């Protein structure tokens, strides 16, 4: 009574389509949802922005197991797949504004696996021309300005610091090696 | 024990408890339960018991009694909880259930309150300080989550009332209460110094716990030093607590001895412990408590167990101290017990320095305190050969092992000579001289402490022999009892070792019969729990197998020991004989344990004989006569019928094995078949029937038993009953020693059994085999519930005196495993000895087992039989056992067997057989008997066996090519061609009389795929036979359609061994044959799918429901049935056939009927999805599957067309990959040729020989692999019937067919093969856009797991990339493709090296690499290549 193609699969498919054909990335990046379109969508809305919010981050109630490493894959393969600019910049404009979404934030849980599955996605992204994007679009000192937008009593912060912190060492080491 | 009186006298409770398991811990955990949801004190009294009983279901009790106000209780949990987590990891296993609220709580007493640096140092907490010294904030709770109060002395009453006044006034986080209960219950301690003590101790148990399972810093050690400074003496407890957790702290060494002070003799820690000692030594100087002393030694020993700490002991020199203790202190039991502490720290110390020990003369200390004790337990127990204190005998037991480490450490090599003119004989010959007032561990100490002491010094065995300790011990070993253990029994022969090792003593030793009373352990029960297994993991008999490779070491040391050892043996063996001969025993799972002594004795006599594997042992025991009394044990009377099953019967017959193959000597067998023809000789009454209406001669023996409980108890009882289950022992032992691959054993096992006796118990085992035959199947046709017999009074009469049906079952049931486990035992050694026979006597073995196959083939009931079953389930199992004796696994048959099953008979037995069941004994012809009505219950049965063995005898690619050949050479030489001549012969006229008739209700479809496996063979055989009665095989192969078709309608599953039989069918006919057989299976399926189509033209006038029935008519109709095995025929026959296949579905026009079925089908399925009530007709996937593989080939048949339009057919030049020069090397003319010639007959490999090495080429891969490496190297072709396909009407047809299929989930495998079609149809991106312009991706997404196939992942992925592959997209993923295969040097399943210069660059090699993608679009590939290479 299951799906049979859980979003978890749909992600690998698309994963596998972006990584062979050019335009697939850029039409992904273009296409956008619109308002009252599924139960999950509030307004309009990108795939990206859907897939940074609601379906990399780990939750605890599941629905599909690995749907967040396989939106961490679909994301990994929309930036490696060159597609020139058309890709990997609305793909890094969209993860720049769902960290500084996530930020602004209230403090939750909800807010906590946010930020930390956003860091995961520019960790791996990170592992040259996204990070000539990082640069230009100061992702870097949107990451260190992560403790900003925190209460530093929450017992989920130092969590979130240090993965905002993982991106920061392997990205001041590339800069300033 | 006295255990047990206290527990009777507690069940004034807690006054007992003062005064100081399981029903004791559980009145305990009910008031655990009681009192923490006149009652606190009884919880105190049980808690520190407990603490007692622990250290030699109340944890979440526990966990919520640290919720207390009164600190006592809390303290009383933590000693406890600490006991435990020093014992043993009870509390760290435990699951997060309770674990995490535990180690919380134990968290939140245990966190830091701000040490010396902001004035809560555990100093400052326990001097007084007047309340006035210490910072504002101590009498303050600042609780956040936020709750702050200045002071609590305003409301200082009820500290709980205070956290439940909180809970009311504010919302404490749940769960969570704890960490703000225990800041109030410290905030209203401090104000005074008993609550704040309480606080200090229970904070420093908590850390003791969770270290021994943040809490830790700098000043921590500090001020647990300065905690132990303090002098006020009233601190001793929290000196105690402080000095547990710096020993918890331990498991920062080096921090706390800088802080301690050890590492010189003035500091306070050695100056502390100097003060205990001599305040214990010397009366006058009152003594440091117990516990603080306790925890001293305990610091000490953890200390000393790290290098660092037992480096600091030195530098202090505390081993002068220590052995100040081990002198001058008392005999008092916590004397005793400080003695033994500070002798296991000059243990620990002594580990890695001497000198000092050695200057401090520390080994005369120890035995003059090894002599005091002993003078002290010399008075209880004054004997000597001319229960102790527990402390002291643990006293005695650490003293006694430092002793032995010292005689194994240099630095007394010099010198050990003078330990044993000391004392310390004296007072071991004590230990020894009363091994039951010392306990057994201390005896075995004392024992290696003289082993030990004799390896050192051998000399000196001498002066131990002068002073008459080797003969105490002799006297302890051997003439008075042993202590029953392990390690004792494991021990006596390295002992005996030592005191043979002088001459001398060896005398002394064999003077007093020794081994006459060492092996009496081997056959008493009190030494069985020492034999025992330990852990339940370790072998049977470990221990007796132990103690036999330690009497084996001994006398290889000692020859002259050898000869008494064996005799010794052979009188255990021949006490196990008496003790099973006699009938006043019984044997217990007088009871006696029989079947223990004899697994033990046998470890212990396998452990012996096999141990160096030099045959002296072995010789030695056949040599004094052991092999009677070893295989006598297999027939002992009052041995139990479940014997021959068991480890000591495995275990007899190992130690015959054992003897067999390191003796290389027959004595074993030959001893063996005179006792089995002893006891084959005691039951011919078995054989022999009633010669009346009588049943079982074993229930008639049984039942005629008077009326004994249990007959089956008794030998005489039960004499055959109890011949049987011993012939069954040596038949096991008979099978252990014939599974052996030493060729010359197999040789003399073979001379053996080819003897005059070797026969004759053969003879007599093939009489018993056909005996237990007929009696187990007797005795199931009496235990079944008056079904099979025929309402007759067979062996009712027997019954009768037997005994509502269960009281009669239960009786046979023992007789029933005891025959049916014997004849299955035989049949393992019949199977083994025909394996021996065939790889001169052997012929006379195998003479004589064919004649049992004939014997079983050809045996037939006493007349008073009421039913042919018992003949037809004989039968069934005789050919059931000679399958496994003609044929060996592989189905190779034995040519010896075969030659000898034909001329002495079984084959017209066989096939007599095969008569016989369908006649019925004539009654019926066999003509008529398949089908007859009244044809017997089992005849389907023993048909199905006669088929699967016939099958095996008449395949002549095993037959002739079986590895068990004869040689080539008076003796008539057998051929298998005239055996497979006479067996084709033979089957053929059965399988006639079997050929069309209607199947069994069971065992009908078996019986068809083993008549048409053996036509199969036939009429492949025939081709091949005649070449060293051809036109019946000709009528037959004319005639045999009607009946294929009928077993298609009958037997579906058939379908696939009447494609095979109608394959070697056309392979012996011509194509006009081929022709007429495949447009008469298109007529079929014409006429039903016609049908089919006429079934679902759309019901306008109502006369049917038009629902249910269409959609089920769709899926029910016999022509539905039909068409599911047509079409599966047509497929099969097509895969083989490509082409003419093709070309005749293509002139047929049957897929234009094919697609409009399944269009007008299409109605039908969206109904049924609307009645949700689908359910798929079967033949849909048979219809999908021949349009597959009828547009594959039409591919395939183009594409090999332009191929050939490009060859010259003569020399086509095959060529080779050289991948180290690159070079395409052609094949020999020779080669070439044949490899050419074998492509395009289109086989899938070909062999060949160049340089005698040996390559075959595999045109699947075009890989020649060299078959002695498996070196792959790739292979070409050098380059220099038209079917037409689907026409776009029926691809355009098909996609609306298959979108609908999957809009409707039809079914998974029919989901799979339309997914199929789709995916080779979608290859051309017209019909990938018409597939995906009929929205069936929305559908596929739509699909439940219910509807899902192992490959619909992929199969679906490479569907949609065909939608995504438009050919401009195709083209710039071909470029991509072919620049990554040019640029990057691939590997590949033909060793092309990876990142190759070569090889992984050549153009005719990439284009293989590249063939997928010349495959996905040829054209496209032309152009890309074109251009980017």
């Amino acid at each position: 009574s299951k799906p049979l193609m859980p979003t978890s699969t749909i992600l690998r498919l698309l994963a596998e389509l972006v990584r062979s054909y050019v335009g697939i990335a850029t039409l992904i990046a273009n296409y956008s949802y619109t308002v009252g379109q599924s139960e999950l969508i509030k307004e309009d809305c990108s795939v990206l922005a859907f897939v940074l919010d609601h379906l990399l981050p780990h939750t605890q109630n599941a629905e599909d197991k690995d749907t967040p490493a396989l939106a961490r894959l679909f994301l990994a393969s929309l930036a490696a797949a060159g597609s020139g600019t058309d890709a990997q910049v609305a793909l890094v404009n969209e993860v720049k504004a769902a960290l500084g979404r996530a930020l602004a934030m209230a403090e939750s849980t909800e807010k906590h696996a946010r930020l930390q599955a956003v860091m995961c996605i520019i960790s791996t992204i990170m592992e040259n021309n996204i990070i000539r994007l990082f640069l230009k679009k100061g992702l870097v000192n949107d990451l260190a300005r992560v403790p900003h937008s925190l209460d530093l009593s929450s017992p989920n912060m130092a969590n979130t610091v240090n993965a905002a912190l993982k991106p920061l060492e392997t990205l001041s080491r590339i800069v300033n090696q | 024990a006295d255990c047990r009186a206290l527990i009777d006298k507690l069940k004034d409770e807690q006054l007992l408890l003062e005064l100081q398991w399981v029903d004791l811990l559980d009145r305990f955990d009910g008031i655990l339960a009681d009192a923490g949801q006149q009652l606190k004190m009884l919880l105190l009294a049980v808690l520190n018991f407990t603490a007692l009983l622990i250290e030699y279901s109340s944890i979440e009790h526990l966990t919520t009694l640290l919720a207390s106000s009164d600190m006592q209780v809390v303290l009383a949990v933590l000693n406890l909880l600490y006991v435990f987590s020093k014992r043993s990891n009870y509390i760290t296993r435990l699951g997060s259930d309770k674990r995490t609220p535990l180690l919380t709580r134990l968290q939140h007493l245990a966190e830091s309150w701000g040490g010396k640096e902001n004035g809560f140092g555990l100093a400052e907490c326990c001097r007084d300080l007047h309340m006035m010294k210490y910072p504002p904030s101590a009498t303050t709770l600042h609780f956040e989550f936020y709750i702050h109060i200045e002071q609590l002395d305003k409301i200082s009453e009820s500290p709980s009332e205070i956290m439940e006044s909180l809970t009311k006034m504010y919302s404490i986080p749940k769960d969570k209460q704890m960490l703000l209960f225990t800041h109030i219950r410290l905030a209203h301690g401090f104000s005074n110094h008993r609550k704040r003590l309480q606080a200090v101790q229970a904070r420093l148990h908590a850390i003791s716990i969770l270290v021994y399972s943040s809490i830790l810093y700098n000043g921590l050690i500090e001020e647990l030093v300065d905690v132990l400074q303090i002098t006020d003496k009233q601190l001793m407890e929290i000196k105690a607590a402080s000095l547990r957790t710096l020993t918890s702290i331990v498991h920062k060494l080096s921090s706390i001895i800088d802080c301690t002070g050890t590492a010189s003799y003035h500091g306070f820690l050695p100056v502390l412990v100097r003060n205990c000692i001599q305040a214990m030594i010397d009366p006058s100087m009152d003594p440091y408590p117990h516990q603080f002393a306790t925890a001293l030694f305990s610091f000490l020993y953890h200390l000393a167990s790290y290098d660092a700490g037992g480096e600091a002991l030195v530098s202090c020199g505390m081993m002068e101290a220590l052995l100040k203790v081990i002198k001058f202190l008392g005999d008092e039991q916590d004397q005793i017990t400080f003695v033994t502490r500070a002798v296991r720290v000059v243990d620990l110390i002594t580990n890695l320095d001497m000198a000092a020990f050695q200057s401090h003369s520390g080994l005369s200390i120890f035995i003059y305190r090894l002599e005091h004790e002993v003078d002290l337990c010399r008075k209880e127990c004054p004997f000597v050969i001319k229960q102790c204190i527990p402390q002291r005998a643990a006293l005695l037991k650490s003293m006694l092992n430092f002793l032995k480490k010292a005689i194994q450490d240099p630095a007394f090599s010099d010198g050990i000579r003078h330990v044993m003119d000391g004392s310390l004989p004296t007072s071991l010959k004590h230990i020894i001289s009363n091994a039951e007032y010392y306990g057994p561990s201390l005896f075995l100490l004392a024992t290696e402490v003289v082993t030990v002491f004799v390896f050192q010094e051998p000399s000196l065995l001498s002066s131990l022999q002068d002073n008459g300790l080797t003969d105490v011990m002799l006297h302890a070993l051997l003439i008075k009892d042993v202590p029953a253990t392990r390690e004792v029994l494991g021990s006596l022969p390295n002992v005996f070792s030592a005191l043979c090792l002088n001459a001398r003593g060896l005398q002394s030793f064999v003077q007093c019969q020794p081994f006459e009373r060492l092996f009496k352990v081997l056959l008493s029960p009190d030494y069985l729990p020492a034999m025992r297994r330990r852990r339940s993991s370790d072998p049977l008999g470990d221990t007796a197998s132990n103690l036999g490779s330690a009497v084996d070491e001994l006398m290889r040391h000692q020859p002259t020991l050898k000869t008494d050892a064996t005799t010794a043996i052979i009188k255990l063996l021949e006490e196990i004989c008496n003790l099973g001969r006699d009938p006043k025993y019984i044997c217990q799972k007088i009871p006696i344990p029989l079947m223990d002594y004899i697994l033990n004795v046998m470890k212990f006599v396998e452990s012996i004989l096999s141990n160096n594997t030099t045959d002296d042992h072995c010789q030695e025991f056949v040599n004094q006569k052991g092999l009677l009394p070893l295989v006598t044990i297999l027939g002992l009377p009052n041995l139990p019928i479940d014997f021959p099953t068991s480890a000591a019967c495995q275990a007899v017959a190992g130690v015959c094995k054992s003897i067999l193959t390191l003796s290389h000597e027959p004595k074993v067998l030959q001893e063996g078949l005179l006792q089995l023809d002893s006891i084959l000789s005691s039951l011919e009454p078995l054989h022999r029937p009633i010669e009346s209406p009588g049943g079982s001669v074993l229930l008639r023996e049984l039942a005629c038993a008077g009326n004994v409980a249990d007959a089956t108890l008794s030998a005489q009882a039960t004499p055959l009953l109890h011949a049987l289950t011993a012939a069954h022992a040596y038949i096991m032992m008979f099978v252990h020693t014939c599974r052996v691959g030493q060729s010359e054993i197999r040789s003399i096992s073979v001379n053996q059994w080819g003897s005059q006796l070797g026969l004759s118990v053969l003879s007599k085992l093939s009489q018993l085999y056909c005996s237990l035959v007929w009696e187990s199947t007797v005795l199931l046709s009496l235990c079944t519930p008056n079904s099979l017999p025929s309402g007759c009074e067979f062996g009712q009469a027997d019954m009768q005196k037997l005994v509502a049906m269960a009281a009669r079952i239960k009786q046979i049931k023992p007789l029933l495993s005891a025959s049916s486990r014997l004849g299955r035992a035989l049949a393992e050694l019949f199977g083994l000895l025909v394996k021996l026979c065939v790889g001169p006597a052997a012929r006379s073995t195998a003479s004589a087992l064919t004649k049992l196959l004939t014997k079983g083939l050809s045996w037939q009931p006493p007349p008073y039989t009421p039913t042919p079953r018992f003949r037809l389930t004989f039968f069934i199992c005789s050919v059931g056992f000679t399958s496994p004796m003609l044929f060996d696994e592989r189905k190779y048959p034995y040519h010896l067997m075969l030659q000898k099953f034909l001329c002495s008979g079984g084959h017209n037995a066989l096939f007599e057989t095969f008569n016989w069941a369908l006649s019925m004994g004539g009654k019926v012809p066999v003509s008529e008997g398949l089908e007859h009505s009244d044809l017997p219950d089992g005849t389907g049965e023993f048909l199905d066996a006669w088929l699967m063995l016939v099958e095996k005898m008449v395949n002549p690619t095993t037959v002739l090519e079986s590895p068990h050949s004869l040689p080539a050479k008076n003796f008539p030489q057998f051929s298998a061609l005239r055996f497979l001549v006479v067996t084709q012969k033979a089957a053929f006229t059965c399988i006639k009389n079997l050929w069309n008739r209607k199947p069994l209700k069971v065992y009908g479809g078996r019986m068809a795929e083993s008549m048409l496996a053996i036509l199969c063979h036939i009429l492949r055989g025939e081709p091949v036979i005649r070449e060293r009665e051809q036109d019946e095989l000709h009528t037959f192969t004319d005639t045999m359609l009607p009946g294929c078709f009928h077993l298609l309608d009958e037997l579906p599953d058939t379908v696939y061994r009447v494609c095979d039989l109608i394959m070697t069918a056309i392979k012996r006919n011509g194509a006009d044959y081929r022709d007429m057989i495949l447009k008469q299976v298109v007529n079929q399926v014409w006429e039903a799918a016609d049908v089919l189509i006429k079934a679902a033209l759309p019901l306008t006038t109502s006369d049917t429901k038009t629902v249910s029935e269409w959609i089920s008519q769709m899926a029910t109709l016999p022509q539905a049935s039909n068409l599911a095995t047509r079409i599966l025929l047509l497929t099969l026959l097509f895969e083989e056939l490509k082409l003419p296949c093709a070309w005749v579905v293509e002139s047929s026009g049957i897929l234009n009927v094919l697609i409009k079925l399944l269009e007008v089908v299409q109605p039908c399925l969206q109904a049924a999805k609307e009645q949700k009530e689908v359910q798929t007709p079967k033949w849909i996937t048979p219809v999908l599957l021949l349009i597959d593989f009828y547009e594959k080939t039409a591919i395939s048949s183009k594409r090999r067309a332009q191929m050939t339009k490009y060859l010259q057919s003569n020399s086509n030049n095959w060529r080779w990959f050289d991948d180290r020069s690159g070079r395409w090397c052609s094949y020999s003319a020779s080669n070439n040729s044949t490899i050419d010639s074998a492509w395009k007959s289109g086989e899938t490999s070909v062999r060949f020989t160049a340089g005698r090495r040996r390559y075959t080429v595999q045109f699947t891969t075009m890989v020649q692999v060299n078959e002695e490496t498996g070196n792959r190297r790739p292979v070409m072709l050098t380059l220099l019937i038209l079917i037409q396909g689907l026409t776009e009407d029926m691809v355009t047809v098909l996609i609306r067919a298959c979108v609908s299929m999957l809009g409707v989930p039809v079914d998974p495998d029919t989901l799979h093969a339309t997914l199929r079609l789709c995916l080779r149809l979608t290859r051309d991106h017209k019909y990938a856009m018409m597939f995906a312009e009929l929205k069936s991706t929305r559908m596929i997404l739509n699909l439940t797991q219910s509807s899902g196939f192992n490959g619909f992942t992929p199969l679906v992925t490479l569907l949609l990339r065909h939608i995504i592959e438009d050919p401009c997209t195709l083209r710039h993923t071909m470029e991509k493709v072919v620049r990554s295969a040019a640029t990057s040097g691939a590997g590949s399943t033909t060793s092309g090296v990876v990142s190759g210069s070569l090889g992984s660059r050549e153009i005719n090699y990439i284009l293989r690499v590249l063939g997928p993608a010349a495959c996905r679009n040829p054209d496209i590939f032309t152009e890309v290549a074109n251009c980017c290479i």
